C-alpha cells in the first residue's frame, strides 16, 4: 500500500528478534509487490540479501531440528562484568591471581556464521516427495474443507505454522525481488543466497515431515523456479548435490504413467513445466568444466557428500535421465500441430526453441553398459511437420524460425547416428534395427519435397545442406540396410 | 381409527440427501447462549457479592487489625482487576499481532514471465556461441 | 470466597502490599509506583501485578472451551453438553461392543451377485485391453510394411534412373570415340554407316 | 504515524524507495563484511605498526601531523577507503583531489613496508623478560598547549611488557587526558622498532653485544641505585609556551 | 486445471479397481495420440499425390521430347516435370554444381547440345539451372478412352480423409457429453469420500472427533467473521507462568507506550 | 431409588422386547400408558431428570426434562435389542445387583450413559459407513460404464478408417510397384538392343561391365 | 550529571551498556576466539561504553572513529571496525541531525478511545435476561 | 608498627619469599647480570619502607623511575604486585584516570513503521468495575418480581 519508504530495515531484519523481524519482513514483502512504481534499486542493498539468506538458513535449521527460536531464559548471551580492568589486563599479572587464587581459600574455537549445511545428522536421506503436480489435488484435498481442516488460517497458535509461514514469505518476497537487473546483484555471488536455495532444496524433497499445508511446498517449488528462471549464470557450488536437487525441482511437473514416461503436457494449464525447461537451458548453457560436468557424473549408475549422491540413484530406482528425454520431449507437440492454424503456434514457438536446444546439447553428452533408444512408437517425429509448417510460413514472431527449424533437423539426424552406433557398439541388438529404423512414417523427407525444396525458397542454403545430409544418411541405410 | 395424533413408521427408506426435520425426538437441551451467559452473569454477581463480604468485614473494626489488612487489600486488588485486564488485553493484542504474516491473504507474486521473451532464446544461442568461440580461441 | 493474594514469593509480602498501594491512588504510573516501592524495576511490576490470579472466578467443556461463538441449538447439539465423563475407557469398550454386535449380527462386506459382476468387470477390462493392444501392433506392423516396402520401391527407381543416365554418358564417350529411345538408335545407325564407309 | 528509521528520520512521505539515508556524509559502510572477516580473523593475531603522517611541507597544504597504529597482519580494509574515512573526519574539502589520497596511501604503505615485528627475539627466541639493552627511551609531545618530555629505561630485549601499561600508568599525572598516552606508545613503538630494525640489519637479534652505534646507545649493568641529577633527566614537566612550529 | 479431468490420488484406493479405469484412461490417451498421429499420416501420403505424375500403366498428357532429350534421358514423352527432376537429379550426380547461388551449374556439351543455336558454345557457363527449366518447358517438349483415368488419383484419399473427419466430429459431442458426465460423478465420488472419512473418524473414537469437530465448527464461525486472538486466557495463571515472551514484549511497549 | 411398574409390567416388557426388538413404540404399545422412554430407561436402569454437570451454568428451568431426552433418543437409535454393555436385564436380580452396584452420586450414572452414547453412534456409523462404500463402488463402476462406451466408439472409429487407409494405400503401392516393374524391363531391353548394336561397331573397328571393358579396349588405339 | 534526550532506533533495543548480547559477537568475533591475548571482551566492553559515552555527551554533533583513535587505542583496525559497526547500528552518530514538522490532525489520534467493536480479548455486550434470575445463586 | 591486609602478614623486609620468585621469575633466570635478586631485594625495600615513611599519603610509580632508573618495566610491575598484595597503598582511595565523563542513564525510542507503538487496535474503555442492582431485584421481598410469584406458582400449580 502506501508509507512505507525507507530500505535500511534490513537493520531490524537483521536484528534477532521475532518482533522486528515479523516487522520488517511483512511490510518489505507488500513492498516488493507493488510495482506501479515500486522497485528495489541496488545503491547499498547487498546487506539485504544477506541477512534474508542467513535469516532463512538459520530459521530452516533449526526447524529441521524441531526447536522455536526467539524465546528461551538465556539473554544477552554471554559475559556481563565490570571487573578488574581500566584498558589494559590479563598480562603477566593474571597469574598472580592463580597465586592469589591459591592463598584466599586459606583457546576457543568459534563457528562461521551460518550452521551447516548438510550431513546434518537427524537429517539423513529417505526417499520422499518425487511426486508430480498431481499433488494440487492433493492441495485441494488437503486445503478442502473438512471439521480437520487443522489450517489454521488465522495467526500462530503454535510456533510451527508461524515459522512455516516465515519461510514462505521469504521465498515469495525474494521472488519478487529477482524481476530486473540486480539480477547480477543476485548472480551466483551472493554466496549466502545459494547456501540457501541448497539447503531449502535438501530439506523440501527429502524433507521429514514439519511443512503444515502442502501448498506451502507448492508455492516453494513455485516461487523457486522462477527465481531460478531469472538467473543466467553460474550455479552448482558443492554442485553434485545441488545438481540433483534442481533435476528433480524441474522434473516434478509433467504427467508420468522401457519407452518415455511422460504424457505430454496438454498446453491449456500449467506455466511453470515451461520455467524448468528454460532454467535447464539457462543454468545449463555454461559448457564450463563444471555444471555440465555434474550432470555428467550424474550419467553414472565431506567426502559422505559422495555417499550422499549414489545413495539417491539407488533411492530413484538402468538409467534415469532418460526421465529427462522424456520431460523435454512435453509441451512442444500434438496441439500445435493438431490445431486449426500455424500462427497462434508463433507464441509458444517462442518457447520452443530452447528445448531442442537443451536437448542436442544434452546428446553431446552421450557419446559403456545402457540401454537406450526413444524413437519406439511414443513420440514418432512430427518434427518434420512441423519443419515444413515453419517452412511455410516462411515463404508466406520472427528470429527464432530458422535457428528452430535448423536444430531440428540437426537433432533429427544426431539422435538417429547415435542410438544406431551405440547399439552397434554394445552390438546387443539384431540387425533389424535398421529396419526397425527403415520403419518410420514420421521420417526421412520424401526426395520429391527435397526436390521441390531445391527450387522455390532459395532462401535457406544451411537449412538445404541439413536436409541434404539427411537425405544422404537416409539413402545410406537404405543401401547398406541389405 | 385416529387419536388427534401422528406416528412414526420404522420401514421407510433415505435419499440419504433429505432437508427435513421433526419435534419427535426430543433433543431439548438448547443450551448455547442461556447457560453461557448466565455463567458469564453469575461470575460477576458472585465477584461482587465477594466485594461487598470483605468491605464489611474491614469495616467492622471489632474484626483484628490482622484480619483488616488482609481485606483491605482485596478490596485494592478487585477494583483494579478490570484494569490489569485492560492492560493485558493490549499486550495480548500486541503479541498476538506477531503472528500475522499475510496468510490472511495471498496475493499475486509478480508471476511475470508469461513466456520467456525472445531476449531468453536469444541469450542461450548467444551464450552458447560466445563461450564455444572462446573455447576454440583458448588454445589460439 | 475468601481470597487471598498474600500468595507470592521473592517478593515480601510488604513488596506487594506497596505495590498494590501505589496503584490503587496512582493510576499505573509505572515510574511512581516503581517509586513508590523497594528496588523492583517498572517492568518487574508490571509483569508481577500482570500474573496476579483471581482464583475464584473461573470455574471448570462446551462453553468453558468456547466463547464469542457455539455450535447451533435446534438439534441434539446437548450431546456436546455431556462432552465427557469416562471417555478412554467408556469408548474402548464401545468399540469391543460395537465389533462385537458386528460379528454377532453378521452371522468381504459384498453379495454375490456382486462378486459375479465383479469378475465380469475384470474379464471386460482384460479383454478390451487386449483387443486394443493387439489391433495397436496389428497396425502398427501394417505400417512399417508399408513403409519398408515404399522406401524399397524408392531407391529402386533411383538406382534404375542412375543406370539409365550412366549408360547414356557411356554410349555418349562411345560416340566421342567415333571420331575417327530415338537418339540411341540414331546414334547407333549414324555408326554404322561410317563403318559401312 | 511516527517518523524515524535514520536520525528522527521521516516515515511519512511521499512513498518512496530510499537506501540507507544514514550519511553524516558517505557514511553508511557496512557492506561486504560478514563472511570475509569470520573466516579471516578466526585465527591468531600477532605485531602491530606505528605510523606517522606528514602532508603539511610547502609541497602540498594539509594539517598532517598525527600518528596511529595499524596490523599488516590484516588483509580486512582497503586502506584507501580507510585513508578517506579519516579525512572526510577531518571535514576536508571533499575534492580529495586536491586532497590527495594516493599520496597518502603511498606513504603508508611505504612505511608498512619495512617492518618484522620484533625480530627473532619475539619469533624464535624467548628469553624471560628479555636479556638486557634497555634503551634510554626520550619522548617528548606536544598536546593542546604543552609539551611534556621524558628519558627512561625501557627494555627493547623483552616482549613481556607492552607499551600501553607505562601510558596508563603516567596517565596518573594531571590529567593525561586521552589523546596523550595513544602517541606515547605509538612514539614507544616506533622508537624501539627502527634500533632493533637497525640491528636487523646486523645480527645480535640473538647474541649479546653489538657494532659501534650500539656501544653508546645502551644502559649498562647499574650494579646501584643512581645519583640525584642524573636521573634528574628522568622526571617530567609540563609547560605553557606560545607555540612556533 | 488438473482437477478437471481427474483427481485420483489416494482414496485408500478401497477395491482398487482405480488403477483398471486408470489404466483405461491412459489407453485412451494412448489411442488419442494413435488417431492424431494418423490423421498426420494421411496427409504425409496425400502429400506426394498432387505432384506425381508417373501412372500410365492400367486429354493425353504424355507430351514427346526432342532429339536432344532422347540423346539426354532416353525416354520418348511424358511430362515435363518428369524430365527436369531427371536433370535435377542428373545435376546432382554429374555434381556440376557450385556452393558459393547455388543453381549455378558448370554447363557441359552434355547439356550446352540442348541450346547451341543461341552461339552458347561461345560461353560454357556455371549459369542457373532455372534458367534451363525456362529454356527447357517448351524448347524441347512438342509432338510429332481413358478419360475416367482422372478419377481415380490424388483426390481419392483426400475424400476419404474429409469422410473420416466428418464422422469423428459427428461422434465428438457424445464424448463431450460423457465427459461431463465424468465431472459430475467425480464430485460426486469427492464429497462421499469426504463423508466417509467424516464417518470413518468419528468410528474411532467419538470423543476426540466431536471435540475435535465441534472446536473446528466455532473456529469456522469465527473466521468467517471478525477473528480474536485468544478466547480463553482470562485464566491467567496458566498463560503468564507456563509463557515470558510477554515479559520481553512488554518492555518493548513501555519504552513506547 | 425406584420406578413405577409392576412384576408382570417388567414381564411383559422383557417378553415383548425380546418378541419385537428394536420397535420401541412396538413393545410400550404392548404394556399400556407407558412411554416408550419409561420402558427403555427401565431396562437401562435409569430415573427420569433426578440430578450441566461439567458446568454448573445449567439451562433455566422449573419443570421440564432434558439430559434423560436426548439420551434415551440416542438409546432407542442403536436398535441393538441385544446390545452388550453395561449389565442387562435377563432376571430382576440383574436389577437388585446393579442397585446394589449403582451407589455413586450420578459419576457411574454418566458414565452408562455416555457409553450408550457412544454405542449407538457406532453402530449408526458403521452401517453409514458400510452404505458409503457402497456408493463409492457404484459410482466407480457407472466411470467404467463412461470408459467403455469412449473406448467403443474409437475402436469403431479404428476400424472403419484405417482399415480403409490401409487398403487404398496398398493398392496405390502395388500399382507403383509393377508400372516400375515394367517400365525397367523396356529400359533393360533396349540398353541391351545398344549393346548388341556397339558391340558390332567395335568389332568391326551385369555386361556393362564386359561393354565398358571392350570400350576401353577399342579407346587404347 | 544528564542534560540531553537520547533516542535510539528501538530494534537496537537489545544493547545494554551493561553487558554484552550474541548480536555483536556474531558481528565482531575477533575479541572472543581467546587467541588474541591482548584483545578480550573486557577491553571491548571499555572501548564500547567509552564510545557511546563519548557520542551520548553532544549527540547533536557528530563523533568519528578518528576521534577515539587520537582519545584511545590498542589498534586502529579493530576500532574503526566496531565503530563502523556501531554506527550502522546506530547506536552513535545516530542523533547528528534534528528534524522537525508541523504535523497537521486527522480523525485518530492519540487520545481517541472509545467504545467500539473489539479485536482483544474476551468482552460481553449482552449480559442477561429476566429468567436467568431464576436461580439459586452463590452467597 | 602500621597494620596491612591480614593475609598479608607474612612479608620479609629482609628476605626472598618464594612466592616471589614464584611470581615473578624474571630476577632468577641467572642470565641477566644486570638483575640480581638482590637489586630486586633493593628496590622492594626501598620501595615498601619509602611508602611505610608516609602511607597516610599514596606513592606512585614513575618516582621509582626517577629514583633507581631501573628499567621501568619491571618497576610497573612489581608495583602492581604490591599493590595487588596490598604491601604498598592500603591506606588512600584516589589516584584515578579521567575520561571527563560518567555513564548515563536516560534513553528513549522510537521505530515506526505501524507494528510497534501499537499494532494500532480499534479503541476500548472500561477502567472500572460497575454494579449489578439486581441483588435488590434478586432480594427475597413479597414484591418479588416473580420469586414470589414463581413461589406461588409452583405451590399453586404442583397438583
Amino acid at each position: 500500500e502506501l508509507g512505507a519508504i525507507n530500505l535500511h530495515a534490513l537493520s531490524m531484519s537483521l536484528q534477532s528478534k521475532n518482533l522486528g523481524e515479523i516487522n520488517t519482513a511483512l511490510n518489505t514483502l507488500l513492498v516488493t509487490s507493488a510495482d506501479s512504481n515500486l522497485k528495489i534499486s541496488l545503491v547499498k542493498y547487498p546487506e539485504l540479501l544477506d541477512s534474508l539468506a542467513i535469516l532463512g538458513m538459520n530459521l530452516l535449521s533449526n526447524l529441521s531440528q524441531n526447536v522455536v527460536p526467539y524465546h528461551r531464559n538465556t539473554s544477552d548471551y554471554y559475559y556481563e562484568d565490570a571487573g578488574s580492568n581500566q584498558y589494559y589486563v590479563t598480562q603477566h599479572d593474571k597469574m598472580v591471581d592463580k597465586i592469589f587464587e591459591k592463598v584466599n581459600n586459606n583457546v576457543k574455537q568459534w563457528d562461521l556464521l551460518p550452521e551447516p549445511i548438510r550431513f546434518l545428522p537427524n537429517q539423513f536421506p529417505l526417499k520422499i516427495h518425487r511426486t508430480p503436480y498431481l499433488t494440487s489435488l492433493k492441495k485441494i484435498k488437503d486445503e478442502i474443507d473438512d471439521p480437520f481442516t487443522k489450517i489454521n488460517t488465522r495467526g500462530a497458535e503454535d510456533p510451527k505454522v508461524l515459522i512455516n509461514d516465515q519461510l514462505s514469505t521469504i521465498s515469495m518476497i525474494l521472488r519478487n525481488i529477482s524481476f530486473s537487473d540486480n539480477n547480477s546483484r543476485i548472480m551466483s555471488r551472493n554466496f549466502y543466497l545459494k547456501r540457501f536455495i541448497s539447503d531449502l532444496l535438501w530439506l523440501v524433497l527429502i524433507h521429514p515431515e514439519n511443512f503444515t499445508c502442502n501448498r506451502k511446498i507448492l508455492n516453494f517449488k513455485k516461487d523457486l523456479v522462477i527465481v531460478l528462471s531469472n538467473i543466467s549464470h553460474l550455479l552448482e557450488i558443492a554442485s553434485s548435490i545441488d545438481c540433483l536437487l534442481i533435476l528433480i525441482l524441474v522434473i516434478s511437473f509433467g504427467q508420468p504413467k522401457e519407452s518415455l514416461t511422460f504424457n505430454e503436457f496438454q498446453l491449456q494449464w500449467g506455466k511453470y513445466q515451461t520455467f524448468g525447461v528454460d532454467i535447464l537451458a539457462k543454468l545449463f548453457s555454461l559448457e564450463k568444466p563444471n555444471l555440465n560436468y555434474f550432470k555428467s557424473i550424474l550419467l553414472n549408475k565431506n567426502h559422505k557428500d559422495k555417499k550422499l549422491l549414489r545413495r539417491l540413484l539407488n533411492l530413484y530406482n538402468h538409467n534415469l535421465l532418460n526421465d529427462v528425454v522424456s520431460f523435454l520431449f512435453s509441451a512442444i507437440p500434438l496441439q500445435q500441430v493438431l490445431s486449426q492454424s500455424a500462427d497462434p503456434s508463433l507464441l509458444i514457438d517462442q518457447f520452443s526453441p530452447v528445448i531442442s536446444q537443451s536437448l542436442t546439447s544434452i546428446l553431446v553428452i552421450v557419446q559403456l553398459p545402457f540401454v537406450w533408444l526413444s524413437s519406439e512408437e511414443n513420440i514418432g517425429s512430427g518434427l518434420l511437420k512441423l519443419s515444413e509448417i515453419i517452412l511455410n510460413i516462411n515463404n508466406s514472431y520472427s528470429k527464432v524460425l530458422l535457428p528452430s527449424i535448423n536444430i531440428s533437423c540437426v537433432q533429427l539426424i544426431k539422435c538417429l547416428v547415435e542410438k544406431s552406433i551405440c547399439f552397434e557398439n554394445c552390438l546387443n541388438n539384431d540387425p533389424e534395427i535398421l529396419k526397425k529404423i527403415a520403419s518410420i512414417p514420421n521420417l526421412f523427407p520424401t526426395d520429391l519435397e527435397i526436390f521441390q525444396l531445391f527450387t522455390n525458397p532459395s532462401v535457406d542454403i544451411q537449412i538445404i545442406n541439413q536436409y541434404q545430409l539427411l537425405y544422404n544418411l537416409k539413402n545410406d541405410i537404405l543401401t547398406n540396410l541389405e | 381409527s385416529h387419536s388427534n395424533i401422528d406416528y412414526q413408521t420404522l420401514l421407510a427408506n433415505s435419499d440419504h440427501a433429505k432437508f427435513t426435520i421433526e419435534p419427535g425426538v426430543l433433543p431439548v437441551g438448547i443450551d448455547t447462549h442461556t447457560a453461557t451467559d448466565i455463567y458469564q452473569t453469575l461470575i460477576a454477581l458472585n465477584l461482587d457479592t465477594t466485594v461487598n463480604d470483605c468491605l464489611d468485614k474491614l469495616l467492622n473494626d471489632e474484626c483484628t487489625e490482622s484480619t483488616r489488612e488482609n481485606a483491605l487489600y482485596d478490596y485494592y486488588a478487585l477494583q483494579l482487576l478490570p484494569l490489569q485486564k485492560a492492560v493485558r488485553g493490549h499486550v495480548l493484542q500486541f503479541e498476538w499481532h506477531q503472528n500475522s504474516l499475510l496468510t490472511n491473504t495471498h496475493p499475486n507474486f509478480l508471476s511475470k514471465i508469461r513466456n520467456i521473451n525472445v531476449q531468453d532464446a536469444l541469450l542461450t544461442n548467444q551464450l552458447y556461441k560466445n563461450h564455444e568461440l572462446l573455447k576454440l580461441e583458448r588454445k589460439k | 470466597v475468601k481470597i487471598l493474594e498474600q500468595i507470592d514469593e521473592n517478593w515480601s509480602k510488604e513488596d506487594l502490599q506497596k505495590l498494590l498501594k501505589g496503584i490503587q491512588e496512582f493510576g499505573a504510573d509505572w515510574y511512581k509506583v516503581a517509586k513508590n516501592v523497594g528496588n523492583k524495576s517498572p517492568e518487574q511490576c508490571i509483569l508481577r501485578f500482570l500474573q496476579l490470579p483471581i482464583e475464584d472466578k473461573f470455574l471448570y467443556s462446551t462453553i468453558a472451551f468456547l466463547v464469542g461463538l457455539v455450535n447451533p441449538k435446534t438439534v441434539q447439539s446437548m450431546t456436546q453438553r455431556a462432552i465427557q465423563s469416562a471417555e478412554s475407557i467408556k469408548s474402548q469398550k464401545e468399540e469391543i461392543s460395537d465389533q462385537k454386535p458386528i460379528e454377532h449380527i453378521k452371522e468381504r462386506q459384498m453379495n454375490f451377485l456382486t462378486n459375479e459382476l465383479i469378475r465380469l468387470q475384470m474379464e471386460k477390462l482384460d479383454a478390451k485391453l487386449n483387443h486394443l493392444k493387439k489391433l495397436e501392433k496389428f497396425m502398427e506392423l501394417e505400417r512399417k510394411t508399408l513403409e519398408r516396402q515404399q522406401e524399397n520401391l524408392l531407391i529402386q527407381r533411383l538406382n534404375f534412373n542412375q543406370n539409365s543416365s550412366k549408360i547414356v554418358n557411356v554410349l555418349s564417350k562411345c560416340l566421342n570415340l567415333i571420331s575417327d529411345i530415338r537418339s540411341q538408335i540414331d546414334h547407333f545407325k549414324s555408326m554404322l554407316s561410317k563403318p559401312e564407309t | 504515524n511516527g517518523y524515524s528509521g535514520y536520525g528522527n528520520g521521516i516515515t511519512n512521505t511521499t512513498t518512496r524507495v530510499i537506501p540507507q539515508v544514514e550519511v553524516g556524509n558517505r557514511k553508511h559502510y557496512l557492506e561486504d563484511k560478514l563472511k570475509v572477516y569470520k573466516q579471516a580473523m578466526n585465527e591468531t593475531s600477532e605485531q602491530l605498526v606505528p605510523i606517522r603522517l606528514e602532508f603539511d611541507q610547502d609541497r602540498d597544504r594539509f594539517f598532517l601531523r598525527d600518528t596511529l597504529l595499524w596490523n599488516k597482519n590484516d588483509k580486512l580494509i582497503k586502506i584507501e577507503d580507510f585513508v578517506d574515512d579519516m579525512l572526510r573526519d577531518y571535514r576536508f574539502e571533499d575534492a580529495t583531489r586536491e586532497q590527495h589520497i594516493d599520496t597518502i596511501c603511498q606513504s603508508i604503505q611505504e612505511q608498512i613496508q619495512e617492518f618484522q615485528g620484533n625480530p627473532y627475539i619475539e619469533l624464535n627466541q624467548d628469553r624471560l623478560g628479555g636479556d638486557d639493552l634497555r634503551i634510554r627511551i626520550k619522548l617528548d609531545i606536544v598536546v593542546g598547549q604543552n609539551q611534556l618530555i621524558d628519558q627512561f629505561e625501557w627494555d627493547i630485549s623483552n616482549s613481556d611488557n607492552c607499551p600501553e601499561e607505562f601510558a596508563e600508568s603516567m596517565c596518573q599525572e594531571l590529567e593525561l587526558p586521552g589523546e596523550f598516552v595513544t602517541a606515547i606508545a605509538h612514539s614507544i613503538r616506533e622508537q624501539v622498532h627502527m634500533y632493533h630494525k637497525s640491528l636487523a640489519l646486523l645480527g645480535y637479534n640473538f647474541d649479546g653485544s653489538a657494532r659501534s652505534r650500539m656501544l653508546p646507545t645502551i644502559t649498562l649493568d647499574d650494579v646501584y641505585r643512581p645519583a640525584a641529577e642524573s636521573k634528574i633527566f628522568t622526571p617530567n614537566l609540563l609547560q605553557i609556551s606560545a607555540a612556533e612550529l | 486445471a488438473e482437477l478437471i479431468p481427474e483427481l485420483y490420488s489416494f482414496q485408500q484406493l478401497v477395491d482398487s479397481e482405480k488403477r483398471l479405469d486408470h489404466f483405461i484412461h491412459l489407453r485412451n490417451l494412448h489411442m488419442k495420440r494413435m488417431v492424431a498421429q494418423w490423421e498426420r499420416s494421411k496427409l504425409s501420403q496425400e502429400f506426394l499425390y498432387p505432384h506425381l505424375n508417373f501412372p500410365n500403366v492400367k486429354e493425353e498428357p504424355f507430351m514427346s521430347y526432342s532429339p536432344q532429350l532422347t540423346a539426354i534421358i532416353g525416354l520418348k514423352s511424358g511430362t515435363s516435370h518428369d524430365a527436369i527432376f531427371s536433370i535435377y537429379k542428373y545435376i546432382h550426380l554429374n555434381e556440376l554444381l557450385t556452393n558459393d547461388q547455388v543453381s549455378i551449374v558448370k554447363l557441359d556439351t552434355q547439356l550446352i547440345t540442348l541450346l547451341p543455336s543461341s552461339l552458347k558454345e561461345s560461353s560454357p557457363d556455371t549459369m542457373k539451372l532455372t534458367d534451363l527449366l525456362s529454356l527447357i518447358n517448351s524448347t524441347h517438349l512438342l509432338p510429332l478412352l481413358k478419360f475416367n483415368n482422372t478419377q481415380r488419383e490424388s483426390q481419392i484419399g483426400a475424400a476419404e480423409l474429409n469422410e473420416n473427419a466428418r464422422e469423428l466430429e459427428q461422434i465428438k459431442p457424445k464424448i463431450a457429453l460423457q465427459d461431463k458426465e465424468i465431472t459430475s460423478v467425480l464430485s460426486n465420488l469427492h464429497e462421499s469420500n469426504k463423508r466417509y472419512r467424516f464417518f470413518k473418524k468419528i468410528s474411532e473414537d467419538p470423543v476426540k472427533a466431536l471435540n475435535e469437530c465441534i472446536a473446528s465448527t466455532s473456529n469456522a464461525l469465527k473466521v468467517l467473521s471478525g477473528d480474536e486472538g485468544y478466547n480463553e486466557d482470562m485464566v491467567r495463571r496458566a498463560n503468564f507462568y507456563k509463557e515470558n515472551e510477554a515479559m520481553l514484549r512488554e518492555n518493548i511497549e513501555v519504552i513506547l507506550s
